[PDB]
């Protein structure tokens, strides 16, 4: 509570997104993700103790050496808003990477008549 | 009014499909000017 | 007092106000009066309508039933009694009301369905006959071609006419679709039960296997005759061009249109988990397998099923056998999904391993799309993105972690992702009101109190899917009612705009209400695209 949970979630999502997907092909669409992974190979893996190594590479100077309980807690945190967690713990960031940058919802809202709110006042 | 509450969106202003509503109102006018109407 | 926020239609009219507002803007006001009594009462004859309207007579009721039969808005059902006196019966038809509901989205997909001949024929050849079929109902060819004079280009309609009925939409007229769903089964349940003579009981019934299996057998060719049929198609005259038979009249089918409409939600799921080019090859592999697909729920289990658990268990198992044994839909090989090499095969393997339940179940190497095992994932992947879009992403994380386990306790949510008692217990009260929490308390007392009790939070399905469906239906009913209310300020403007086909205050009156009349349909199309998923199983 409350900012370091968001900090740890940001860095583990960044590490998953840079581990299972290439780096310089997310912000543009020039043959996306190298035609993603060039009709993808048999690589298709995830961290499996590598995420705790990326944890260990940079920490706060206090008692936050968590592993094997807050690991699973953040895992459950990342299969109820993001990554599907199929077996071999395979993690794909395909929708959260678009939400970080359902589409084309710009130019909202108006200061005018009906829908343009249609919510409670039940309808 | 009484509700002003967080963002019922999927209601923006940029149509991009104005001719689709033209087809809607054209169908409405052709059913309006049909042989059978059963008005009043 | 000062009821301007539209409170007077709160607790008077769900689930029939939509059906009354779709027909009031299309078929006058007298058809709304009978369709508000067919829905609100059930089955009632002609004179039963006359003694219930209080304001129409037999000359007025029977005039409007023809106009509702032309748009197939009323089901016929003639029956009799045990003593005689055969009379006529009428149901309300929801498929015709849905035809009136979409009505331009039908001519949105049918235009963007043909090949290379683009923007020289889809403006007046097909777009003027399909809307005439939707508007005037059952049409034949000889009554339509009498409207044109000096028909030089008279075979140009025939090439687009044999092409359209080749893959779907156009169909032989309703000789079966005016008969209801339940009486088609009930008359078949009896006419193969009364011909079996007296025999051995064998646990006193036994025919509740045999005869009803027989019924299932001659259910199969009742639905299959309004499909791709060789009676109207593949007619080859001598020393002439291929044509279909123009004599009998033909209508549209709202059975291949819905499975062609499900493909848009399939593409919207395909935007998740993969990119764009691979989504494009899944798009073309999905479009090649449209018109042979298992449709949204058959009339076999729509009604008459008394919940026989063996039959209800075996119906979803035999649908898997229909899905596996097709006349060619399972053959999604390389030579069939690249024309209409190994790189697309690798993309298709990524589709097999994408772990959403599509393009799975492939032993030999030829792939198939599991329509039946996808529908809870389709109805749940879009249900979560509406609480997230409207209510909040924290409420979406909560409503997903209710389902991440089964019946989460009190002190288990605040162990996950967020602290206690700040907005965890605040958005629960914002989700009980939408049938998405379903609290269940157990006490240790003897009178079931609330102080000495604990709460149990299980996300009960088929209550969250129906409440949102009724919500979307009543938003649609809201949106067309306000549109026909602002038309009352244009009865002296739009009717008077016919003698000429500048007073600049009318520039802020006539050409200001026009886009105000367009942006309600512009979002009604999105209401339609968001509502369809809860009625495709």
């Amino acid at each position: 509570d409350i900012e370091f949970i968001n900090s740890l979630l940001t860095i583990v999502w960044r590490f998953i997104s840079e581990n299972t997907f290439p780096n310089g092909f997310k912000n543009f669409e020039n043959g996306p993700k190298k035609n993603v992974f060039y009709a993808p190979n048999v690589k298709n893996y995830s961290t499996t103790q590598e995420i705790l190594e990326f944890i260990t590479a940079a920490q706060v100077a206090n008692v936050e050496l968590t592993p094997s309980n807050i690991r699973s807690l953040c895992e459950v945190l990342v299969y109820d808003d993001k990554l599907e967690k199929v077996t071999h713990d395979c993690y794909r960031v395909t929708l959260e990477s678009i939400l970080q940058m359902f589409n084309y919802f710009k130019m909202f809202p108006a200061s005018k008549h009906d829908k343009e709110v249609v919510y409670f006042d039940e309808w | 009014e009484f509700p002003s509450i967080p963002l019922p969106i999927n209601g923006p202003i940029t149509n991009k499909e104005r001719s689709l509503a033209v087809k809607y109102i054209n169908f409405g006018k052709t059913v309006k000017d049909g042989p059978f109407y059963t008005g009043s | 007092v000062m009821t301007i926020s539209s409170l007077e239609q709160r607790t008077l009219n769900p689930d029939l106000f939509l059906y009354k507002e779709l027909v009031k803007a299309h078929l006058g006001e007298r058809a709304a009066s009978v369709i508000g009594m067919l829905v609100a009462l059930g089955r009632l004859s002609v004179r039963e309508l006359v003694e219930k309207i209080d304001g129409m007579d037999v000359d007025s009721v029977k005039t409007t039933l023809v106009s509702l039969t032309q748009l197939r808005c009323v089901k016929y059902l003639q029956e009799t009694a045990i003593s005689g006196k055969k009379t006529t019966y009428y149901y309300y038809n929801e498929e015709g009301i849905h035809i009136l509901l979409y009505s331009g989205l039908i001519i949105d997909e049918i235009i963007t369905q043909m090949r290379v001949n683009d923007e020289e024929e889809h403006k007046q050849l097909v777009a003027e006959i399909v809307q005439n079929v939707i508007s005037l109902g059952s049409l034949t060819v000889e009554d339509y071609l009498s409207s044109v004079t000096s028909d030089s280009m008279k075979y140009t309609i025939s090439s687009l006419f044999v092409q359209l009925c080749e893959m779907g939409y156009l169909i032989q007229i309703s000789k079966l679709h005016y008969t209801p769903i339940e009486d088609l089964w009930q008359f078949l349940y009896e006419k193969h039960y009364k011909n079996i003579p007296r025999n051995s009981p064998l646990s006193d019934l036994k025919k509740r296997s045999q005869a009803k299996m027989n019924a299932k057998t001659d259910f199969a060719k009742i639905i299959n005759k309004p499909n791709e049929l060789s009676q109207i198609l593949t007619v080859d005259p001598k020393t002439s061009l291929r044509i279909v038979k123009p004599t009998v009249s033909l209508t549209i089918n709202l059975d291949r249109f819905m499975k062609g409409r499900r493909s848009k939600q399939l593409i919207n799921l395909a935007k998740t988990r993969v990119g764009s080019v691979t989504a494009q090859v899944y798009k073309i592999a999905l479009r090649l397998t449209e018109q042979k697909s298992p449709k949204i729920r058959d009339p076999l289990t729509q009604t008459g099923l008394l919940q026989d658990l063996e039959e209800a268990k075996s119906f979803q198992d035999e649908a898997e056998l229909v899905e596996e044994k097709t006349p060619g839909l399972t053959f999604n090989a390389i030579d069939l999904a690249r024309h209409l090499a190994s790189l697309i095969n690798s993309h298709l393997k990524i589709l097999a391993s994408s772990n959403f339940p599509f393009l799975n179940e492939t032993k030999p190497g030829v792939y198939y799309v599991p329509y039946s095992k996808l529908m809870p994932v389709l109805k749940s992947s879009v249900y979560e993105y509406v609480i997230a879009s409207t209510l909040g992403p924290s409420a979406m994380r909560l409503s997903r972690c209710i389902r991440d386990n089964k019946l989460v306790s009190e002190k288990i949510i605040n162990s996950t992702a967020l602290m206690k008692e700040k907005d965890i217990r605040s958005t629960l009260a914002s989700l009980i009101r939408y049938n998405s929490v379903e609290i269940q308390e157990v006490p240790r007392t003897a009178d079931r109190s609330a102080s000495r009790a604990v709460f149990l939070f299980r996300c009960k399905e088929t209550h969250s899917y129906n409440f949102m469906r009724q919500n979307l239906e009543w938003n649609m009913a809201n949106l067309l009612f306000k549109k026909e209310k602002l038309k009352q300020e244009n009865s002296t403007l739009l009717k008077k705009a016919n003698r000429d086909d500048l007073l600049p205050s009318e520039l802020n009156q006539l050409k200001m209400v026009n886009e105000r009349e367009l942006n309600v349909f512009a979002r009604l199309s999105r209401l339609l695209s968001l509502w369809e998923v809860f009625q495709m199983a």
